[PDB]
């Protein structure tokens, strides 16, 4: 009934940028809201309450500003340790509400996805489970869109995604997603391959192979 | 040249239930009262002892902020020689008042869809407030003659109600912001001039 | 200045029951307002429940209303959340949440953060993870570099750790983040790349170690 | 034991003035504030005024703003309610009753209720009651069960007894409420069923007594 | 002004029943209901302060719940001495406004009325006035419908009706209703009727008479 909707889903920046995040309410609620910092495996922390009010401890470059529905959140001088997830909470109606979440990543050239194909080994297929990886490596932005074809047929909720946080080295990501079937359903088919969609490829890249 | 840090009162973001009144002491700066008495931004600006025009060539002492909350209503308590229930048990004036009260409608703030309970006053006491006294009990008031025995019950209140603050409230029941400034004026080298 | 520290989470069953405590030092624990706040395992923050400096008053969500119960105790300044009938979208870690201000009857902010307890919520037993190889290639032409990998399936609980090489190989290895599949058990895959030259010289193998299981295997990766 | 007792109700002209008093005895009168409250004939509760322990915070409702005036004398032990500027709409049952604490502005409850008093505000002047026959069917039977009774028309004031035979006839009487006419005049009906073999034998008298104005119609219903 | 609604007007129940009673409030007023109890002649009396509160000499079969803008007020076990008028009042603020009020009465068997017509007397006609009444006997429940006809012309504002207390004996009403109307108005028409309806015959009867 109060839910809030935050903007964008995610941003990239670089050390010494500007970053705005908006934050919308359904209904007035006046000044009662809070912006909190989270990095991954800690506790979150808080950095604005009322409207713009900044905590003792929080860096002098943090600003909020808004009113009634609207709010914004901005940081100034951008630096190494401001990269983690935003919030805003609600705190004038119960039950209170927090919102969608905002990343912010470092921003770098486009990177091209290096694209590897695994099939299932020998071994596995005594079990009775097959798992077809397919590996996306090293690539920027984070918008990897892959998609599974087996006979240049569409598949849909078989395949689990699992990405790596930003490389420390070269702000890099990575991907692998598994297509994970039965031992019978594996030797129905013959060709398996897996297709990208990245903003650094001009065109989608399939990769594919066939059973033995 | 410093300024006395009356921002930190006026302009606060959170303010202090009236049985536990916020008290903030000022000294060794300087205080330009002109600027606050010319705001056209406070509905209550009475100051009882000293003239308010333009009166800030005097020396003082001290000078406590007292910040609190309360209803439309019972501003008309906040004065020398008045009775009701924050005059009685909550917020105590002496008759020799020398200071200011300021008092300004806080309805887009302190206000909350839903109702602001968080703003409460003292109902219950064995006997009256004296002046610049603070409660902050929570014992249980025994209102006949059965103990309560630390439990509530028949003729057995918690001695604290909550206000009910919603921006739909007439102005009888909508917040005012309330605060008072005490100049102490005793054999001391007074810093508080404030040209 | 305060300090907030939480106990009580684990493993149970669907179904089952929990109390987790939160025990706080250093402030008058019956004048501020309690919240119970809940973050999924990769999802945002959820607040869940909220006591009000006595017990008089009790909030809960349209999520856990039926089937949570907060309560405190003042003399032993601890807090209680008492939960039932649980399910598997209650895996969560759970954070005890309080104000800087005087807070008497509704919460408001959340200035102060305890650790946080994990609870988990599972029908599966401990059991053994399973190591299988992912060859790195069959034609060394596009750019002379090759991937190679080892796969971790079927672990329960967390964690698993795998080392390639012990420690000695760390230059281009990719161990991704476990994912819950659809039938309780976890999944795991670790990746490498080395240039195509050392394909058929060089030798590397994927030790994988699990402690609650007690299991620590070697694999072999050979094209 | 603790209880109130009000006087001072009556029958005044409209724009006429009066004054009603409550004495409370039982209790300690300055520890607590009281309100008035009224009852309109079929109708339903209306608070109208609340003093304090000491008369410094008196709140009306929006239809007795001005008009009305509460005070109370903490030496007698007593409340008192002023009205100038009586309305027709004014005319109602006035309670006193006592709060539970001293200022009574929100958060109470009236635990103790005056017997109450009736204020009537009326131009009309004393005057007694006219009555009529009903014939109960003169259709020559053709039934078993027959409805007869009088019609009590244009008196003021209230009440009149209306008996019939003299006590002999008790069952199957009802007299119903009596309704103000746009005139300022009451008028109700009482009515009686008899076996109709019973109509050409037995004679039916209504004896109808108005009391302040000596008023005694001993009317007959024949057919 | 903070208005009040009670759900519903009037029910009906037997001894040793269990009855709830709904109260509703425009504005949330927090915990500060109270229910009042009247008996017809006598002065109310308490019975729940402060949402959930018994009163001292108040059997326990009588209780509340409730926050907010939403109440209830339940009775375990019916007694005799339980069908009266209940009212829900609000002390959050002045000027401070009860609802309505639900009746409980006894409950029983429907009962057909018996409808009685009785036309102007001889010593009325030589007054200027001339009043035709209707009656109604031993009905049950209280809701009926009485419409005056002349002519087939349905009429208001020219009548009124009364109905009786519960009786003890067998708990039943009664209702008279009158039509006044002047002596030149009497004689420009011919027939009179009054038509009742109440759920417990089959259609509609009224009861007519011509003049002379
Ligand atoms: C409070 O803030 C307003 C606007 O920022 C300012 O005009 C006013 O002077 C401030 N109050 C004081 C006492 O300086």
């Amino acid at each position: 009934d109060i839910q809030m909707t935050q903007s964008p889903s995610s941003v990239s920046a670089s050390v010494g940028d500007s970053v705005t995040i908006t934050c919308r309410a359904s209904q007035g609620i006046s000044r009662w809201l809070a912006w909190y910092q989270q990095r991954p495996g800690k506790a979150p922390k808080l950095l604005i309450y009322a409207a713009g009010n900044l905590e003792t401890g929080v860096p002098s470059r943090f600003s909020g500003s808004g009113s009634g529905t609207d709010f914004t959140l901005t940081i100034s001088d951008l630096q190494a340790e401001d990269f983690a997830t935003y919030y805003c909470q609600q705190a004038d109606s119960f039950p209170l509400t927090f919102g969608g979440g905002t990343k912010v990543d470092i921003k770098r050239t486009v990177a091209a996805p290096s694209v590897f194909i695994f099939p299932p080994s020998d071994e596995q297929l005594k079990s009775g489970t097959a798992s077809v990886v397919c590996l996306l490596n090293n690539f920027y932005p984070r918008e990897a869109k892959v998609q599974w074809k087996v006979d240049n047929a569409l598949q849909s909720g078989n395949s689990q995604e699992s990405v790596t946080e930003q490389d420390s080295k070269d702000s890099t990501y990575s991907l692998s997603s598994t297509l994970t079937l039965s031992k019978a359903d594996y030797e129905k088919h013959k060709v398996y391959a897996c297709e990208v969609t990245h903003q650094g490829l001009s065109s989608p890249v399939t990769k594919s192979f066939n059973r033995g | 040249t410093n300024l006395c840090p009356f921002g930190e009162v006026f302009n606060a973001t959170r303010f202090a239930s009236v049985y536990a009144w916020n008290r903030k002491r000022i000294s060794n700066c300087v205080a330009d009262y002109s600027v606050l008495y010319n705001s056209a931004s406070f509905s209550t600006f009475k100051c009882y002892g000293v003239s308010p025009t333009k009166l800030n060539d005097l020396c003082f002492t001290n000078v406590y902020a007292d910040s609190f909350v309360i209803r439309g209503d019972e501003v008309r308590q906040i004065a020398p020689g008045q009775t009701g229930k924050i005059a009685d048990y909550n917020y105590k004036l002496p008759d020799d008042f020398t200071g200011c009260v300021i008092a300004w409608n806080s309805n887009n703030l302190d206000s909350k869809v839903g109702g602001n309970y968080n703003y409460l006053y003292r109902l219950f006491r064995k006997s009256n407030l004296k002046p610049f006294e603070r409660d902050i009990s929570t014992e249980i008031y025994q209102a006949g003659s059965t103990p309560c025995n630390g439990v509530e019950g028949f003729n057995c209140y918690f001695p604290l109600q909550s206000y009910g603050f919603q921006p739909t409230n007439g102005v009888g029941y909508q917040p005012y912001r309330v605060v008072v400034l005490s100049f102490e004026l005793l054999h001391a080298p007074a810093t508080v001039c404030g040209p | 200045q305060v300090q907030l520290v939480e106990s009580g989470g684990g493993l149970v069953q669907p179904g089952g029951s929990l109390r987790l405590s939160c025990a706080a030092s250093g402030f008058t624990f019956s004048s501020y307002a309690m919240s119970w706040v809940r973050q999924a395992p990769g999802k945002g923050l959820e607040w869940v429940s909220a006591i009000s400096g006595s017990g008089g008053s009790t909030y809960y969500a349209d999520s856990v209303k039926g089937r949570f119960t907060i309560s405190r105790d003042n003399s032993k300044n601890t807090l209680y959340l008492q939960m039932n009938s649980l399910r598997a979208e209650d895996t969560a870690v759970y954070y005890c949440a309080k104000d800087h201000l005087i807070t008497m009857v509704q919460p408001e902010y959340f200035h102060h953060w305890g650790q946080g307890t994990l609870v988990t919520v599972s029908s599966a037993s401990t059991k053994g993870p399973s190591v299988f190889p992912l060859a790195p290639s069959s034609k060394s032409t596009s750019g002379g570099t090759a991937a190679l990998g080892c796969l971790v399936k079927d672990y329960f609980p967390e964690p698993v750790t795998v080392s390639w090489n012990s420690g000695a190989l760390t230059s281009g290895v990719h161990t991704f983040p476990a994912v819950l599949q659809s039938s309780g058990l976890y999944s795991l895959s670790s990746v490498v790349t080395v240039p195509s030259s050392s394909l058929g010289t060089q030798t590397y193998i994927c030790n994988v170690n699990h402690k609650p299981s007690n299991t620590k295997v070697d694999k072999r990766v050979e094209p």
